RNA sequence: GCCGGCUAAGAUCAAGUGUAGUAUCUGUUCUUAUCAGUUUAAUAUCUGAUUCCUCGAGGA
């Protein structure tokens, strides 16, 4: 039931069809070689990328996945593949690679080989071992006696293609194509090298595509290869509006109810505004707070009854009341133009309540204000207010 | 609570033809500063010493009691060039770094906003070590000639430290101290 | 400092700030291990070598 809370960890997902987030690698459609590599490494907790990337790879489509640098997109590219390639095994053919993984340096291909070989270990599958400005012929020797993967450079990818020494079969070669490092791929210097890299491949072969950033000329380019490509990048999947700012402040549990009454005295917080609360019981405490001090303001929680709630939503529609208290009901849903004002006074456990009261304001493109109070209690979901501070720019 | 140990003296018989340049050279006969979140407080005028001169009180504070109880002593009936002023305690009233192989003369014939355009950069560049005081490009020499002269020799070294073996423009330029 | 100990007793890496100069602050690791050489008043430092048990996993 907890499936939306994955989502909404922020990682922008778009495509049709797109399989639900894997939380741990133990249930997530890996081998027993992949798992031990795993185990062995030291990895506890997977990442949201690779948790987003392993079930786009285990599917069968194409993927192109976005994050920041150091995040594993190598592990994220090599663990499915290698999942897939011990769960669906096939003939290893002469010259003929099952993988081709594409890096814009030769350092950077060695890297991937030294991930590929860590990700297989204790196996007999040895992927590759090749690289720009060295011997070919001790290359060609290393690959005659069997490639499972190919992670090297297209210079020297369209050496061995011209020269005979690999290359993909029409019916049934290799069936993922590994980018790393797509923004230098799609430049204007590898583009006809990646050209003739991605001709002469099979036609049922998935695509793979990883970068730390990604221009929109590089994507529309790099869309064109692939077939059906789903996008995974932060954030975009509940996130916050760009077009209302957030504030937090941290402030105590006492000091809010003054941090809120010096907000509506001395800046023009108290009209058109909405304020959100944790429970019915404070809302309206906070109600007839706010009605004692002189201000009119009006309560909608689910203590109250309908036709009382519908008549402070006209009055708050209308102008007739200042200030409108809510609960996280009214979080969701509620579109009015005269909510310019989001005060959070109480911190909601779950994102998505959040991310409903901060783009309650300002919708449509127009602008609006958000402004929530950070307690000590609320330390699980910093994390999260500080990722979608960053998602939204703010 | 506190009886004694003021930190507040109370100025009184001053023109009202003062400045605060002379209130705060005044101040400094006994004590140092007391500029916290800026600077020192003033004399408060009719409307906030904007309109009116000056409410005939001054307020001014040390760091230490000592040194305000020593000012008070003898500072009492002070004569400033308008008239005498009296002192209570509260009175029921309130260096250069060269670098080298980063430009040619060839890429500015052609280009005339490249050469501000790599001027800019290396301004941005200096002023994250520090001050740059003077910053000048030599345009006409063959090697790519720059001086930078900071404020602090130290400044200088950690931009040579920082500028030796980087790349800039796809050439690679180098730092040295002047 | 408190009644031998509670790891505030030492060395060291990366980054920031700043001075004419000294410096100041944040985040680590600390070999828990052995042998040979360098070296140190002595440490330190550096230079090299070194299958079993438990419930596919962990430890040695």
């Amino acid at each position: 039931v907890n499936v939306f809370r994955l989502e909404m960890e922020g990682i922008t997902v778009k495509g049709k069809g797109c399989p639900k987030p894997i939380k741990s690698w133990v249930q997530c459609g890996i081998s027993m070689k992949i798992l031990n590599s795993l185990k062995k490494h030291g990895y506890e907790k997977p990442t949201p990328i690779q948790t987003q990337a392993i079930p786009a790879i285990m599917s069968g489509r194409d993927l192109i996945g976005i994050a920041k640098t150091g995040s594993g997109k190598t592990i994220a590219f090599l663990l499915p593949m290698f999942r897939h390639i011990m769960d669906q095994r096939s003939l290893e053919e002469g010259e003929g690679p099952i993988a081709v993984i594409m890096t814009p340096t030769r350092e950077l291909a060695l890297q991937i080989t030294k991930e590929c070989k860590k990700f297989s270990k204790t196996l007999g599958l040895r992927v590759v071992c090749v690289y720009g400005g060295t011997g070919i012929s001790e290359q060609i020797a290393e690959l005659k006696r069997g490639a499972e993967i190919i992670v090297c450079t297209p210079g020297r990818m369209i050496d061995m293609l011209a020269a005979n020494s690999g290359r993909v079969t029409n019916l049934r070669r290799v069936t993922y194509v590994v980018l790393d490092e797509a923004d230098r791929m799609f430049d204007m210097g590898f583009e006809p090298q990646v050209m003739r890299i991605v001709d002469n491949v099979r036609p049922d072969r998935q695509t793979v595509m990883f970068s730390a950033t990604f221009p929109r000329a590089m994507e529309a380019l790099a869309r064109r290869i692939l077939s059906k490509p789903i996008e995974v990048q932060v954030g975009g999947r509940s996130v916050v509006c760009s077009d209302v700012e957030q504030q937090v402040i941290v402030i105590e549990e006492e000091k809010k109810f003054l941090k809120l009454l010096e907000l509506l005295g001395h800046y023009q917080e108290s009209g058109s505004v909405i304020i959100f609360v944790d429970k019915q019981e404070h809302a309206d405490g906070l109600l007839k707070d706010l009605m004692r001090a002189s201000y009119p303001c009006m309560s909608l929680h689910g203590g109250i009854d309908q036709y009382d709630r519908d008549s402070i939503i006209n009055d708050f529609k209308n102008g007739t009341c200042k200030l409108l208290v809510a609960t996280s009901v009214a979080a969701r849903g509620l579109d009015v133009k005269h909510l310019i004002l989001v005060v959070n006074y109480s911190c909601p456990n779950h994102y998505e309540d959040y991310v409903h009261r901060a783009g309650r304001t300002g919708r449509a493109g127009n602008k609006g204000y958000a402004y929530t109070f950070i307690t000590e209690d609320q330390a699980r979901y910093a994390g999260d207010i500080i990722k979608a501070l960053e998602l939204s720019g703010t | 609570v506190e009886e004694d140990r003021n930190t507040n003296v109370y100025v009184s018989g001053l023109p009202p033809d003062i400045t605060v340049d002379e209130f705060i050279q005044l101040m400094s006969k006994f004590g140092i500063i007391m500029r916290d979140p800026q600077t020192e407080e003033f004399k408060v005028k009719l409307y906030k010493d904007n309109q009116g001169n000056l409410k005939g009180d001054g307020l001014c504070c040390y760091l230490k009691r000592e040194s305000v109880e020593l000012a008070l002593k003898l500072l009492d009936e002070d004569e400033i060039r308008g008239y005498k002023l009296h002192v209570e305690v509260a009175k029921f009233q309130l260096r250069v770094v060269i670098i080298k192989n980063m430009f040619h003369p060839m890429d500015f014939e052609d280009d005339p906003l490249v050469l501000n355009e790599i001027r800019e950069d290396l301004r941005v560049e200096c002023s994250k070590f520090g001050q740059i005081r003077k910053l000048l490009l030599f345009d006409r020499h063959p090697d790519g000639v720059a001086s930078v002269s900071f404020r602090d020799p130290e400044e200088a070294d950690y931009c040579i430290q920082t500028l030796d073996g980087r790349w800039f423009g796809g050439r690679q330029i180098t730092a040295q101290a002047w």
